[PDB]
DNA sequence: GCATCCGTGAGTCGAG
DNA sequence: TATAATGGGAGCTGTCACGGATGC
C-alpha cells in the first residue's frame, strides 16, 4: 500500500509482522527491562495474543531503531528488486511502500505483494544500510539515468 | 548508479546480465527472438 | 572461437557452475573422468558451498581492512616501542 | 490466473 | 539517506571498504560495551524514548559517525590480530 | 425505486437454461428416467453394448441395466464426506455353447455419482464441477504440407484414445505413403490388402495428373490379399512371427474393429460430408465374408489427388474453425472412463472364464466390479477435468459450469501451445467469448461458452440466428454450426426495423465472418442480440462498448472473485442480465406455483399453493463455501403475502431482491488525493465501515483426529498437562471449545493428549525433576490450536466417534472432531476492490469523514478514485456509469443499459438535468444563494472553457452538473477544489484477495526432512523463498555477508542457526556460519551416484566436512 | 469507549525575531489540520502591520517613468519601498508621511528618512536608490497601518496629483507553513503532531504573531453567544 | 484534475477527414473496377489511406487541445508524461483505427468509432482478435525473457 | 583448515566398499509390527547408525 | 558435403 | 507335490528449437 508520508529511506511495517520478524531481539530487550524475568518467560508471554501489552511495543520500537529491513518483489529483474528501508511500525496488516521506488520494483497498488527479510549481523546490516539503501541508489546501473524520479501524481501536480 | 568511478569488488557480470534482462519483457515475439538469436 | 552464451557457460572451468547450469550428467561425467578440481573462482561455486562470495565485501581487496581508534593505536604503538 | 491480477 | 554518506564514500577507495570498516568498528563497540568510543558525550547519537533521550543502541550508527569525525584509522596490516584483541581487552574490560 | 430501461433492441428469444450443457449432457448419458427397452444407444448404454457379448466356450451377454436411489441425500453426503451416487445394477446371462446351459443374474457393478440440480457433483464430500473439453473433431482433414508447397497432407483422426492417427502423403519419389504408429509404408500395399486390383485404381484414379502411377507397383498386384497382408504384418511388426490369423487379427484391430478403432458420430458425419460418401460403420474398413472391404481409404486418396491436381470443389481445412473443433461434455468424458473400466472388466471376465470350475459358474462369479469402480472413481477424484467447485459467489459456480478447457487428457499441454490455438477465430462469434479468459499461461486455452450458445448432440457449438425472407425479419430462430453459418449472409442485430421490415437501404452483415455492406434483398439471416456475442460475465458489464477489450477481460474475470457481503446491493446501472444469473444458479429460492405464504421464519418458509398442499422450503444459513465465503439465504416475503408462479421467496447469497449483488453502490469522486491513490491505490471513507458496507462473513474449518498408537491411545480430553484454568476457560467437559466463544491465535479449539514417545531424560531434566519433585507425565499436549493470524467466533462443533451409531472412520482412528469458526470481516487497508470495467486497486487509506471531499450541502463521498487510472487503460465505461450514477443518486432511481444497446449521452444529460433540479432548486427554495467558493470554482471552470461566460451562476452550475461535474470542498481546509470534479455513484466489489489472509512472517519454525530447510507456505508457518534471482540481486549489490546469512545462518546450517538464535537472545553478535546441510546432502547423493566429492585445501589435502562421522 | 487524553506540550524553537517553529503534540485525530488551517489564514490575512501605500517623487509623472541622475527606474524604487519595515511605537498613530531629500554621488538607504515621532525603522540599511553626479531625489512616502495585502488599484489613494499608489503589504507575516505528522502515544499510532512555521519582517515576532492569531480566533468563538 | 466523458473531445476536423477519406476510397474503388489496380494494390492503397487518415485525426485532436483547451485533463496528463500517449488519447477522442485479422492481415474497414462514441458489436469482435493476440504475447514472452536472463547470468557470473 | 577447492572423480569399487559401513543383503525396510529397522535391510541400524 | 534421428532445454513469488 | 496346460500386451497422437552424431 503506498505511504505518501514515508521518507525515501522508509517503509511502513505492520506491528505484528515486525514483532515476529524481530522476536529474539524483542525477547532480549524484554529481559533488559523489567517486562520479563528471562527469555523463556518473555516468549511464553508473547505466545498468546491476549497476553500482549503496551510496554512490549515501545520495547520493539527500541529494538528496531537504526536497523533496516529488505523489501523484495518478485520477479527480481535487476539489482533493485531488493531494496533496504528503515522500518516504521504501522497499524494494519499492510506493508507501506514509498512512491518513488515503485518504478524500480515495477510495483503498483492493484494488489502486488512484497517480502520482508531481516539482515542479522552487524556486517549484513552495514551492507544493507550503506549499499542497498533505497536513498543511496538513485540511478540506473543500466542506463546511468535517474531511477527514482517523479512520476504519475507528482509530475501532474508540478 | 553512482555516476563516478566503479568501486573495486563490484560484481559487474550480474549487473550486466540484469541490465540486459530486465527490459526483455518489453520486447515482443524483430524483438526478443532476434536478441536471443544474437 | 565464437560460441553462444549457453555453450560458453557449459564450457567454463568450474564444474560446479556448469553442473548447476544445465546438462548435469554430461558436465559431471566429463568432470569426474578428468578428476577436475574446482578452484571456486566464481560466484556460483561459493554460493553453493555457502562461502563468502568473491565480490563486494567479500573481495580480497577490501575484506582484510582493519580499523582502530587513536588511543588504542598509540597504546599498541608504545607496546611496539617497548620491545 | 496470472498477468497483472483479472485472474 | 545515511547522514554524510557522500563524505564516507569520499574517504575510501571502494565503497565496500567503507562497509567493512563500519561493520568491524560496530562489532568492536558491541564487544567492548561502547567504552572504546571516540565520541565525546555531546556527540553521542541519541534515541528518543518515552522517558527522554537515551544512547542510540545501534552500533552501526555510532561507527559511521565516529568514522565521520576522522578520529578513526582504517587500513590493511595495521597491527597483528591477537595483539589488537588483547590490547582492546586491556583498556576496555568485558 | 423505479428502474428505468433503455434500448430499442427487442430480444426474440430469452437466454436458454445456462446449466443446460452440464445437466442435459449427463442426463443424456445416464438415461435413468428412460425405461430399459426404450433406451437409445448412447452413453453407458452404448458402453455396455460395446463391451458385450464376451466370448471364450462360455458366453456372457448383456440385457439391460438399472440405476437405483442414492443411499444418502446431498446434504448428508456433504456432511459425512461421502459421494452422492446411485447403485448400478446390470442384468447379464451366462451361456454355455455346448451344454446350452443358460444362467441369468443381476450383478452389482458399484456406484455412479449423480449430478445435482444445479449441474455439479459431490465427490468425497466436496463439490466438484466437470469442465467440458474442447478438441479436434474426428473426421478426415486435408492440410497444406509445410515443406512442399505444391503438395498436401491428408489426415484421418478418430476419437481420443480410440486408435491411431493416419497420414497420407505424396512422397518426393512419387509413391503415396501412409504413416501409422510412426511407420511410413506404401499405401499401395494396404490397397491390395483391401482387395483392390490395378484395374479398379486405374479407372478410379486415372483421371488425374499421373500421381496414380506412384500408386502403381507391379510387385504389389503380384501377390494376393493374404500375401499382401502377411507382408504388411511383417512391415509393422518386426520380430513378431507372421501367422495368418494373428495378422488378420492385428490389422482388423487397427482398422475394422469398432471395439478398438472408433470415429465419433461427429467423425462419421464429417467424413461423409467432406469426402462426399456414405459410411456404414464408424471404422475405416470392414471384415466381411472372411475378407476385408474398404469404406474409407479410396475416397480419401481420391480427394487427396483431387486437391493436388487443383480440381474445383476441393479445398484444405481450417483446424481452428469451430466446425472442425468440438466439445466433449460431462457425459462423454464420464462415458469414456466407463468404457475403459468396462473393458478391464471384460479382460478379467475372460481370464476368469479360462480357468475355474467349468460346470458351475454364474455371472456373479465371473464379474468383478473393482476395475469399473476404480475407473469411475479415478475419473471423479483425480481427473484434471474434475475440478474443486468455485463457490465464491453464485456467478462463480455458474461460470465454472460454463467453462471450456483445451487442457486435460488428450488435450493440449501448455508450453506446447502456440498462438494459433490461443487466437480468437472468426467462428467464435456467438459461440465462444472473445473476452473472458485468463491473463497468464492459460490465455486462450481456457474460454467461456457464449450466452446464447448451445452444444448439439454431435458436440459442436451452435448460435441462434433469425430468419430473414425478402427483407422481412421473422420470429423463426435457427441454431447453426459454424460450417452452416458460413453459408449465409447475416445482418447485425442493431440494424433498423419498422415492424418486421428492415428500414435501412444499406445494411451491415457478415459473409464467412468478413464484414460486408449489402441490400435487404440479400439478407438471409439476422443476429438475435448483441448479448449472444459474449459470455455471462462479460454481459454483466454495462457501457461495454466504451471499454477496451483487455480491461473488459479484467473486469469480466474479476466479477467471479466478488465476495458476498452482508449488505450487498445490485448495481445502479445494470445490463438487464442481473436477474437471470441469480435465477439459474439456483442461489435464490422461488415459488413453484401461485399461492399464499403460510409461514416465514429465518430458518424456513412455508407455502400453500392452489393445489392446497403445504410445501415447506428450508433455508441454507451460514454454510461454508469451498472458498470460505458464507453462503446463506434470507426470506424476502412475509406471512399471508400472495405470490404468483415464479415470485421470489428467499434471497440467495450475493443477491438483492432477485438481482445479482456482487458489491456496493458507493458515491465516488474522481480526483487525485495527496498521493494516497497514487498508482491505482484507493482511498475510502470510514463511513463505509461505520454502516458496514463491504463487510463479509467468512468460515474456516478445523479438524483433528485421535487415533490408536503402539505407544497408547490419543484422546480428546479437557485434561491437559501443565495448563491453567485460564487456558481451559472456554473448553467444555469433553475438551471441545463451546459454541459462541471468541477464539484468538493461541487458543485451544480442541484438547488432545498423546502418549509421549519413549523418552530418555537428559541429565538436566533429571536433576531439575529432583529439585522440583514432580513426576514427568506420561502424556503430552497435542491440542489443536488456532493458527497465527486466524480466529473468530465458534459457530459449530462436529464430533464423530468409533463405536457410535452410523459412525465408522478410517482404520486406526478412534474419533474425529471438527470446529467451524466464523469471522465477520470489515473492509481494511490491503483489501482489494474493483469495478466491472477493469479498474482494480487496494484500499490504501481510510480517512475520517471530516477529511473527505464533500458536496456543498455537506455530503461526503465514499471513495476517491484516481483519474490517472482511466486514460492509459482506456476504459470509459466507468465514467458513463458514474455520470448516470449521479443522476440516479439524485433522482433516486436505477437503470438498465444493455450492452451495445443502451443509454447514450443525451438521455444521461436529461436525467442529469432533472437531477440538477432536485440538487439545486431545493437549495434555492431553502433560501441559500450561490457560495463564494462556488463563484471561485465557476471562474476557474469559465477559464477552462467548461461553461459559457456571461451566464448566471445557476446556469453555469447546471452546465457543469450536465458534464457530470460538481463543486467539491476539501474537508481539511474548507476551500474548494480549484476545478469541478466528476462525482457519481459507482458499483464496486470487494474481491477475495484479502490482506488478512495474505500477511505472514516468521522468525524460526519447522524445517524440511532431507534438505533441512524452512518449509514453504503460510499454513506451515514457513519462510519466504530466496531464489536464484534474489541471490543474483544480492550479488549485484555485493552484499556478501547478507547473502551468506541467507545461504547459511537463516536456513539449513544447523549449528549455525541454533548458535545465531542463542547469540541474539543472549545479546551477542551472530557467529561465523558453517557448511550448509544441503551441500552435505549433495555430497552424499553424488557418492550414491558413485562419484567422489572431495573438499580440499590449497595443499590438495582432504578436508572433512562430516567431522569424521562418515569415516570408519 | 472510555477515553483518556493528556494536554499537549507546546514546543517553541526561535531564531531571532525573523522566524520560529511551533510543535504541538500529541493531538486527537484530525485536530492537526483543525487548528492548523485557521491559524494560517488568520496569520497571513488579519495580523496588524504597516505598509507604504503612496509615493511622490519630484519631476516624476507616472510609475514607469525614468529618473535622470538615478540608475534604478521608478518601479525599482517602489519595490525597494515595499520591503521597508516600519514600526509604530504609538498605538494611537494610524498614518505617517516620511520625507526624503538627497542628491549627488550617494546611495540612499532607509536610514536617510527623516526621523518621525514614535516611528521606528527596523531595516535602516535597506537599499532605496543610488544617485550619480547631478542626480537628485525628492520623495515623500505614505505609511499607513493596516492588515494583509491591498493592491494599489484597490485603495487608489493620492495626496497629490503626481502621487503614485503602491501595492500595500501590511502583513508582518511573510510566510506560514504547517504540516501534520503521525506520531504515537503508547498504543495508538495515528495521534496528530502539528508543526508550525512562521516568517516575519521583524516588526512583530512569530511567537507574538501566533499569539495574536489564536486571540483573533478565540474572540470569534465568543460571537456565537448572544442571538 | 478529473476525467468526465466530455473531457474526451471529438474534433470537428474528424468528420471532414472521414468524408474526404470516403471520397478517396471510392476513387481507389473505381481504379480497381476498370482493372488499373490489382487486388493487393488496392488493398495496400486503402491501408495507406487509412493510416494517413488516422495520423491526421490524431494531429487534429492534439492541435484542438493545444489551441482551444490547453488544460484539458487528457492533454495535460499526456503532455506532462504522467499518463497516456498520442495513440491511446486518439482512440479516446479520435477513431479507434485499423484492425488486424487473426492471420495478421489487416481488415480494410477500420473502426470509425472512438471509445467516447462507443464501439459497435462487429467492431468490438473485430478488435478482440488483436486484444487476444497482444495479451497472449505478453503472457508468453515472460518465460523466454527469464530464460535469457538466466543464460546471461550463468555466462557472466564470474 | 579452510576449504579452498572441490574435487570430483570416478569412485573405485574398493573406495565404494571403503565408504560403506556394511552391505544391505535384504530388500526389507522396517518391520510391519515393531516399526523398527530389520536386519541387513535398507534402514538397518547396524550399518547406517543409531536412531 | 546435406537430409535425418535422439536427447534436452523451454520466467519468478504466492497456494496447492 | 502329478488329467493337461509351452511366445505380452498397450500404444496414444496440435512444441520447436534445436544442438551435435549418423547416413547416401
Ligand atoms: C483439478 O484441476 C486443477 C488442475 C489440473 O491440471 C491442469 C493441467 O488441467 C487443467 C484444466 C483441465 C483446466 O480447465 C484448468 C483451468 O481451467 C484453469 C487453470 C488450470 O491450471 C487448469 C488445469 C491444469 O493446471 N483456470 C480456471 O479454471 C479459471 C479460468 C477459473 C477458475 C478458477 C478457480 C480458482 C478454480 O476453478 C479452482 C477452484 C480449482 O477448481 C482449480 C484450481 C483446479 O484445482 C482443483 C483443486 O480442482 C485445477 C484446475
Ligand atoms: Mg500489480
Amino acid at each position: 500500500v503506498v505511504g505518501p508520508q514515508l521518507k525515501l529511506h522508509q517503509c511502513g511495517l505492520p506491528k505484528r509482522m515486525a514483532l515476529e520478524l524481530f522476536k529474539p531481539f524483542l525477547l532480549k530487550k524484554m529481559e533488559e527491562k523489567g517486562i520479563a524475568p528471562n527469555v523463556k518467560a518473555a516468549r511464553r508471554m508473547l505466545e498468546r495474543q491476549r497476553d500482549i501489552k503496551d510496554e512490549v511495543w515501545d520495547a520493539l520500537e527500541e529494538v528496531i531503531h537504526g536497523k533496516v529491513v529488505l523489501l523484495n518483489r518478485a520477479p527480481t529483474l535487476h539489482r533493485l528488486g531488493i531494496q533496504a528501508f528503515q522500518p516504521v511500525l504501522v497499524e494494519g496488516q499492510s506493508i507501506q511502500l514509498h512512491p518513488l521506488v515503485c518504478e524500480a520494483f515495477n510495483a503498483d497498488f492493484d494488489g502486488d505483494q512484497m517480502a520482508v527479510h531481516v539482515p542479522l549481523s552487524s556486517f549484513a546490516q552495514a551492507e544493507a544500510r550503506i549499499q542497498m539503501l533505497s536513498a543511496h541508489n538513485l540511478l540506473s546501473p543500466a542506463s546511468g539515468e535517474p531511477l527514482a524520479k517523479p512520476s504519475r501524481d507528482i509530475i501532474l501536480g508540478l | 548508479s553512482m555516476a563516478r568511478p566503479v568501486s573495486i569488488g563490484e560484481a559487474v557480470g550480474i549487473v550486466a546480465a540484469q541490465s540486459i534482462g530486465e527490459p526483455g519483457t518489453q520486447l515482443t515475439m524483430q524483438g526478443l527472438p532476434r536478441v536471443i538469436e544474437l | 572461437l565464437l560460441m553462444g552464451v549457453t555453450k560458453s557457460a557449459l564450457s567454463t572451468k568450474s564444474w560446479l557452475s556448469a553442473a548447476s547450469f544445465q546438462n548435469t550428467t554430461h558436465v559431471l561425467t566429463e568432470a569426474a573422468i578428468a578428476g577436475k578440481k574446482d578452484e571456486l573462482i566464481g560466484l556460483k561455486e561459493n554460493v553453493i558451498l555457502g562461502r563468502l562470495i568473491p565480490a563486494g565485501t567479500g573481495s580480497d581487496f577490501v575484506r582484510f581492512t582493519q580499523v582502530v581508534d587513536q588511543k588504542t593505536l598509540k597504546a599498541i604503538e608504545e607496546a611496539r616501542k617497548e620491545a | 490466473a496470472x498477468x497483472x491480477x483479472x485472474g | 539517506a545515511e547522514p554524510g554518506i557522500d563524505k564516507l564514500f569520499g574517504m575510501v577507495d571502494s565503497k565496500y571498504r567503507l562497509t567493512v570498516v563500519v561493520a568491524k568498528r560496530a562489532q568492536q563497540l558491541l564487544r567492548h560495551g561502547f567504552k572504546n568510543t571516540v565520541l565525546e558525550p555531546e556527540e553521542r547519537p541519541k534515541m528518543q524514548t518515552l522517558e527522554g533521550l537515551f544512547d542510540d543502541p545501534n552500533a552501526v550508527t555510532w561507527a559511521m559517525k565516529e568514522l565521520l569525525t576522522g578520529r578513526l584509522v582504517f587500513g590493511e596490516n595495521l597491527v597483528p590480530e591477537d595483539r589488537l584483541q588483547k590490547e582492546m581487552e586491556r583498556l576496555y574490560p568485558v | 425505486m423505479e428502474i428505468k430501461r433503455f434500448g430499442r433492441i427487442r430480444e426474440v428469444i430469452p437466454l436458454p437454461p445456462l446449466t443446460e450443457i452440464q445437466v442435459e449432457s449427463y442426463r443424456r448419458a445416464l438415461q435413468a428416467d428412460v425405461p430399459p427397452e426404450k433406451r437409445e444407444n448412447v452413453g453407458i448404454q452404448a458402453a455396455f453394448r460395446e463391451t458385450f457379448p464376451i466370448e471364450e466356450g462360455l458366453v456372457l451377454d448383456f440385457l439391460e441395466y438399472r440405476l437405483g436411489e442414492p443411499p444418502f441425500p446431498q446434504d448428508e453426503c456433504r456432511e459425512k464426506d461421502l459421494t452422492y451416487q446411485a447403485p448400478l445394477y446390470a442384468r447379464l446371462q451366462l451361456i454355455h455353447k455346448d451344454t446350452g446351459l443358460i444362467k441369468e443374474d443381476e450383478v452389482f457393478l458399484g456406484h455412479i455419482p449423480l449430478m445435482t440440480e444445479d449441474g455439479s457433483f459431490i465427490i468425497n464430500g466436496a463439490d466438484r464441477v466437470i469442465v467440458s473439453q474442447i478438441h479436434r473433431s474426428p473426421g478426415v482433414y486435408f492440410t497444406p504440407d509445410p515443406a512442399r508447397p505444391g503438395r498436401y497432407i491428408a489426415s484421418i483422426i478418430p476419437l481420443p484414445k480410440r486408435g491411431p492417427w493416419i497420414d497420407l502423403e505424396v512422397e518426393p519419389n512419387g509413391v503415396v505413403s501412409m504413416k501409422v504408429n510412426k511407420r511410413k509404408f506404401p499405401l499401395v500395399l494396404l490397397l491390395r490388402v483391401l482387395g483392390y486390383d490395378q484395374e479398379t485404381l486405374a479407372r478410379e484414379l486415372g483421371a488425374y495428373g499421373e500421381l496414380v502411377q506412384g500408386l502403381m507397383d507391379e510387385s504389389v498386384f503380384a501377390m494376393r490379399p493374404e500375401e499382401a497382408l502377411i507382408r504388411l504384418f511383417t512391415l509393422l511388426r518386426p520380430g513378431d512371427p507372421p501367422k495368418r490369423d494373428k495378422a488378420v487379427a492385428y490389422v482388423y484391430g487397427l482398422i475394422a474393429d469398432p471395439r478398438r478403432y472408433d470415429l465419433g458420430e461427429a467423425g462419421r458425419y464429417k467424413a461423409e460430408e467432406k469426402l462426399g460418401i456414405r459410411l456404414s460403420g464408424r471404422t475405416l474398413a470392414r471384415f466381411e465374408d472372411g475378407e476385408f472391404k474398404d469404406e474409407v481409404f479410396l475416397p480419401t486418396l481420391r480427394y487427396l489427388f483431387a486437391l493436388t491436381a487443383g480440381v474445383p470443389g476441393h479445398e484444405v481445412d481450417d483446424i481452428d474453425h469451430l466446425g472442425n473443433r468440438r466439445i466433449r461434455t460431462v457425459g462423454e468424458l464420464m462415458t469414456d472412463q466407463f468404457r475403459v473400466g468396462l473393458a478391464r472388466l471384460a479382460r478379467g471376465v475372460r481370464e476368469r472364464m479360462l480357468m475355474g470350475s467349468e460346470d458351475s459358474l454364474t455371472p456373479a462369479k465371473l464379474v468383478n466390479s473393482r476395475p469399473l469402480e476404480a475407473a469411475i472413481r479415478e475419473f471423479f477424484s483425480r481427473s484434471q477435468l474434475s475440478q474443486f467447485k468455485d463457490e465464491t459467489n453464485p456467478l462463480s459456480s455458474l461460470r465454472h459450469k460454463r467453462r471450456i478447457s483445451a487442457l486435460g487428457p488428450g488435450g493440449l499441454t501448455r508450453e506446447r501451445a502456440g498462438f494459433d490455438v490461443r487466437d480468437v477465430h472468426r467462428t467464435h462469434y456467438g459461440r465462444i467469448c472473445p473476452v473472458e479468459t485468463p491473463e497468464g499461461a492459460n490465455i486462450g486455452l481456457i474460454t467461456s461458452l457464449a450466452a446464447y450458445a448451445r452444444v448439439d448432440e454431435l458436440g459442436f457449438i451452435r448460435t441462434p440466428y433469425r430468419r430473414v425472407v425478402g427483407g422481412v425479419v421473422t420470429d423463426e430462430v435457427v441454431y447453426m454450426t459454424a460450417t452452416e453459418e458460413d453459408r449465409y449472409t447475416i445482418a447485425q442485430a442493431n440494424t433498423p426495423l419498422e415492424g418486421n421490415r428492415i428500414a435501412a437501404e444499406r445494411v451491415v452483415a457478415r459473409r464467412k465472418g468478413e464484414p460486408v455492406i449489402v441490400s435487404p434483398e440479400e439478407v438471409e439471416f439476422m443476429d438475435v442480440s448483441p448479448k449472444q456475442v459474449f459470455s455471462v460475465n462479460t454481459n454483466l458489464i454495462p457501457f461495454l462498448e466504451h471499454d477496451d477489450a483487455n480491461r473488459a477481460l479484467m473486469g469480466s474475470n474479476m466479477q467471479t472473485q466478488a465476495v458476498p457481503l452482508i449488505r450487498a446491493q445490485a448495481p445502479v446501472v445494470m445490463t438487464g442480465l442481473e436477474e437471470r444469473v441469480v435465477r439459474d444458479s439456483l442461489a435464490a429460492l422461488y415459488a413453484e406455483e401461485d399461492g399464499e405464504v403460510a409461514k416465514v421464519d429465518g430458518n424456513r418458509i412455508v407455502v400453500r399453493y392452489e393445489d392446497g398442499r403445504l410445501v415447506e422450503y428450508p433455508l441454507r444459513r451460514f454454510y461454508r463455501s469451498n472458498q470460505g465465503t458464507a453462503l446463506d439465504q434470507r426470506p424476502r416475503v412475509v406471512v399471508g403475502q400472495r405470490v404468483r408462479k415464479g415470485d421470489l421467496l428467499a434471497d440467495g447469497p450475493a443477491s438483492e431482491n432477485g438481482f445479482l449483488a456482487l458489491g456496493q453502490n458507493v458515491l465516488v469522486a474522481i480526483m487525485p488525493f495527496d498521493g494516497y491513490n497514487f498508482e491505482d491505490a484507493i482511498v475510502i471513507s470510514e463511513e463505509l465501515l461505520k454502516r458496514d458496507f463491504y463487510t463479509s462473513i467468512h468460515i474456516e474449518r478445523y479438524e483433528i483426529e485421535a487415533r490408536d498408537t503402539k505407544l497408547g491411545p490419543e484422546r480428546i480430553t479437557r485434561d491437559i498437562p501443565h495448563l491453567s484454568e485460564a487456558a481451559l476457560r472456554d473448553l467444555d467437559e469433553e475438551g471441545v471449545v463451546r459454541i459462541g466463544a471468541e477464539v484468538k491465535p493461541g487458543d485451544i479449539l480442541v484438547g488432545r493428549t498423546s502418549f509421549k514417545g519413549e523418552s530418555e531424560p537428559t541429565p538436566e531434566e533429571r536433576l531439575l525433576r529432583s529439585i522440583f519433585g514432580e513426576k514427568a507425565r506420561d502424556v503430552k499436549d497435542t491440542s489443536l490450536r488456532v493458527p497465527p493470524g486466524e480466529g473468530g467466533i465458534v459457530v459449530r462443533t462436529v464430533r464423530l466417534r468409533r463405536g457410535d451409531p452410523g459412525v465408522e472412520l478410517k482404520p486406526g482412528v478412534r474419533e474425529v472432531v471438527r470446529v467451524y469458526v466464523a469471522q465477520k470481516r470489515k473492509l481494511q487497508v490491503g483489501d482489494k476492490l474493483a469495478n466491472r470495467h477493469g479498474n482494480k486497486g487496494v484500499v490504501a487509506k481510510i480517512l475520517p469523514v471530516e477529511d473527505m471531499p464533500h458536496l456543498p450541502d455537506g455530503t461526503p463521498v465514499d471513495v476517491i478514485l484516481n483519474p490517472l487510472g482511466v486514460p492509459s487503460r482506456m476504459n470509459l465505461g466507468q465514467i458513463l456509469e458514474t455520470h448516470l450514477g449521479l443522476a440516479g443518486y439524485f433522482l433516486g432511481q436505477r437503470y438498465i443499459s444493455p450492452i451495445f444497446d443502451g443509454a447514450k449521452e443525451p438521455e444521461i444529460k436529461e436525467l442529469l438535468a432533472q437531477a440538477f433540479e432536485v440538487y439545486f432548486g431545493k437549495r434555492k427554495g431553502e433560501g441559500f444563494g450561490v457560495d463564494k467558493r462556488e463563484v471561485e470554482v465557476l471562474r476557474r471552470a469559465e477559464k477552462l472553457g467548461l461553461v459559457t461566460p456571461g451566464k448566471t451562476p445557476e446556469e453555469q452550475l447546471k452546465e457543469l452538473f450536465l458534464q457530470g461535474k460538481v463543486v467539491l470542498y476539501d474537508g481539511r481546509t474548507g476551500e474548494p477544489i480549484e476545478g469541478p470534479i466528476v462525482v457519481g455513484q459507482m458499483f464496486i466489489m470487494k474481491l477475495y484477495h484479502m490482506v488478512e489472509d495474505k500477511m505472514h512472517a516468521r522468525s524460526t519454525g519447522p524445517y524440511s526432512l532431507i534438505t533441512q530447510q524452512p518449509l514453504g507456505g503460510k499454513a506451515q508457518f514457513g519462510g519466504q523463498r530466496f531464489g536464484e534471482m534474489e541471490v543474483w540481486a544480492l550479488e549485484a549489490y555485493g552484499a556478501a555477508h547478507t547473502l551468506q546469512e541467507m545461504l547459511t545462518l537463516k536456513s539449513d546450517d544447523i549449528e549455525g542457526r541454533n548458535a545465531a538464535y542463542e547469540a541474539i537472545i543472549k545479546g551477542e553478535d551472530v557467529p561465523e556460519p558453517s557448511v550448509p546441510e544441503s551441500f552435505r546432502v549433495l555430497v552424499k547423493e553424488l557418492q550414491a551416484l558413485a562419484l567422489d566429492v572431495q573438499t580440499l585445501d590449497e595443499k590438495d589435502n582432504p578436508v572433512d566436512i562430516f567431522e569424521g562421522l562418515a569415516s570408519k | 469507549l472510555d477515553s483518556k487524553l493528556k494536554a499537549p506540550v507546546f514546543t517553541v524553537r526561535t531564531q531571532g525575531r525573523e522566524y520560529g517553529e511551533f510543535v504541538l503534540e500529541p493531538l486527537e485525530r484530525g485536530f492537526g489540520v483543525t487548528l492548523g488551517n485557521p491559524l494560517r489564514r488568520i496569520l497571513l490575512s488579519s495580523i496588524p502591520g504597516t505598509a507604504v501605500t503612496s509615493v511622490y517623487i519630484e519631476d516624476v509623472l507616472h510609475e514607469f517613468s525614468t529618473i535622470p541622475g538615478v540608475k534604478e527606474d521608478v518601479v525599482e524604487i517602489i519595490l525597494n519601498l515595499k520591503e521597508l519595515v516600519v514600526r509604530f511605537l504609538n498605538p494611537s498613530l494610524q498614518t505617517v508621511t516620511l520625507l526624503l531629500k538627497a542628491e549627488g554621488p550617494k546611495e540612499v538607504k532607509a536610514r536617510d528618512f527623516l526621523p518621525v515621532a514614535d516611528v521606528e525603522i527596523m531595516n535602516p540599511d535597506l537599499h532605496i536608490a543610488t544617485l550619480e553626479e547631478g542626480g537628485r531625489l525628492n520623495m515623500e512616502v505614505r505609511v499607513d497601518r493596516g492588515v494583509g495585502y491591498v493592491p494599489a488599484e484597490k485603495h487608489g489613494i493620492k495626496d497629490r496629483i503626481n502621487a503614485i499608489p503602491v501595492d500595500a503589504v501590511f502583513s508582518p507575516v511573510r510566510r506560514v507553513a504547517f504540516q501534520v505528522e503521525d506520531t504515537r502515544l503508547g498504543q495508538r499510532t495515528d495521534l496528530d503532531k502539528l508543526t508550525l512555521r512562521i516568517w516575519t519582517d521583524g516588526s512583530v515576532t512569530p511567537l507574538e504573531a501566533l499569539n495574536q492569531a489564536v486571540e483573533i480566533l478565540r474572540e470569534h468563538l465568543t460571537y456565537f453567544s448572544n442571538p | 484534475i478529473t476525467i468526465g466523458i466530455d473531457d474526451a473531445v471529438i474534433p470537428e476536423e474528424k468528420k471532414q477527414y472521414l468524408e474526404e477519406a470516403d471520397r478517396k476510397l471510392l476513387q481507389i474503388e473505381q481504379a480497381y473496377e476498370m482493372g488499373f489496380l490489382t487486388d493487393r494494390e488496392r488493398y495496400d492503397q486503402i491501408l495507406q489511406l487509412w493510416t494517413e487518415t488516422t495520423e491526421k485525426v490524431t494531429q487534429a485532436v492534439f492541435k484542438n487541445f493545444e489551441e482551444n483547451y490547453p488544460f484539458n485533463p487528457l492533454y495535460v496528463m499526456a503532455q506532462s508524461g504522467a499518463r497516456g500517449n498520442p495513440q491511446q488519447i486518439r482512440q479516446l477522442c479520435g477513431l479507434r483505427g485499423l484492425m488486424q485479422k487473426p492471420s495478421g492481415e489487416t481488415f480494410e474497414v477500420p473502426v470509425r468509432s472512438s471509445f467516447r462514441e462507443g464501439l459497435t458489436v462487429l467492431e468490438y469482435f473485430i478488435s478482440s482478435h488483436g486484444a487476444r493476440k497482444g495479451g497472449a504475447d505478453t503472457a508468453l514472452r515472460t518465460a523466454d525473457s527469464g530464460y535469457l536472463t538466466r543464460k546471461l547470468v550463468d555466462v557472466t557470473h564470474e | 583448515k579452510e576449504v579452498r577447492k572441490v574435487r570430483i572423480a570416478l569412485a573405485s569399487p574398493e573406495k565404494i566398499r571403503s565408504w560403506s559401513y556394511g552391505e544391505v543383503e535384504k530388500p526389507e525396510t522396517i518391520n510391519y509390527r515393531t516399526l523398527k529397522p530389520e536386519r541387513d535391510g535398507l534402514f538397518d541400524e547396524r550399518i547406517f547408525g543409531p536412531i
